């Protein structure tokens, strides 16, 4: 949101969809894809400073 | 690592350099050796690189800003996928 | 000003000042060895007010 440190707020992930091979798919490139999601999860919650 | 620009033509010596292919053909006319190490390198011994970034090692296309955290942490320098040893320098990045 | 020095109490041992000490890091003394930058301190002594 401002490059803040996140606080009291706790990203339940609901449902996931994995690679089924993680040598041959993304399997070390998901935590940009996890860090995303956290961002999508932070601002699509009506945030507040 | 002699021209510290992108390799017009990439390829790599046992030596483990990102040089593309200018200097090891230069060196191997001039000395027949790798100019790093000064041990005996053939032409032939050259390894051409078939022409987001990507980890050689992983061979896996990352955040570029997430390859460089993980490589420079602590003693997480390897990758995270193989934890075979890497280095900011023989990242490729891609346009 | 440019020198620095470093205040402590040892829990158990004795090195004088000939014998050098493996520094440690904040973070980087875990079982991976990332810095330890091993120097000699030949002038330790005690101080006061």
């Amino acid at each position: 949101l401002c490059d803040e440190l996140i606080r009291n707020v706790k990203f339940k992930i609901l449902d996931a969809v994995v690679a089924q091979e993680p040598l041959h798919r993304g399997g070390g490139q998901i935590i940009p894809t996890a860090r995303r999601v956290v961002y999508s999860a932070f601002l699509m919650a009506t945030p507040r400073l | 690592s002699l021209s510290l620009q992108p390799f017009v033509y990439p390829v790599c010596t046992p030596d483990g350099i990102v040089f593309d292919l200018l200097n090891i053909v230069p060196w191997l006319k001039k000395y027949g050796t790798n100019p790093s190490n000064g041990e005996k390198l053939d032409g032939r011994s050259l390894i051409k690189l078939n022409f987001i970034v990507a980890v050689r090692t992983t061979g896996n296309v990352y955040a570029y800003e997430a390859v460089e955290q993980l490589n420079i942490k602590a003693k997480n320098f390897r990758d995270l996928l193989t934890d075979e040893p890497f280095s900011r320098q023989d990242i490729i990045t891609l346009q | 000003g440019v020198q620095f020095h470093a205040f402590g109490r040892v829990l158990s041992g004795t090195i004088h000042a000939g014998q050098p000490v493996k520094v440690l890091g904040e973070n980087y003394t875990l079982e991976d060895e990332e810095d330890s930058q091993i120097c000699t301190v030949g002038r330790l002594w005690i101080s006061v007010a």
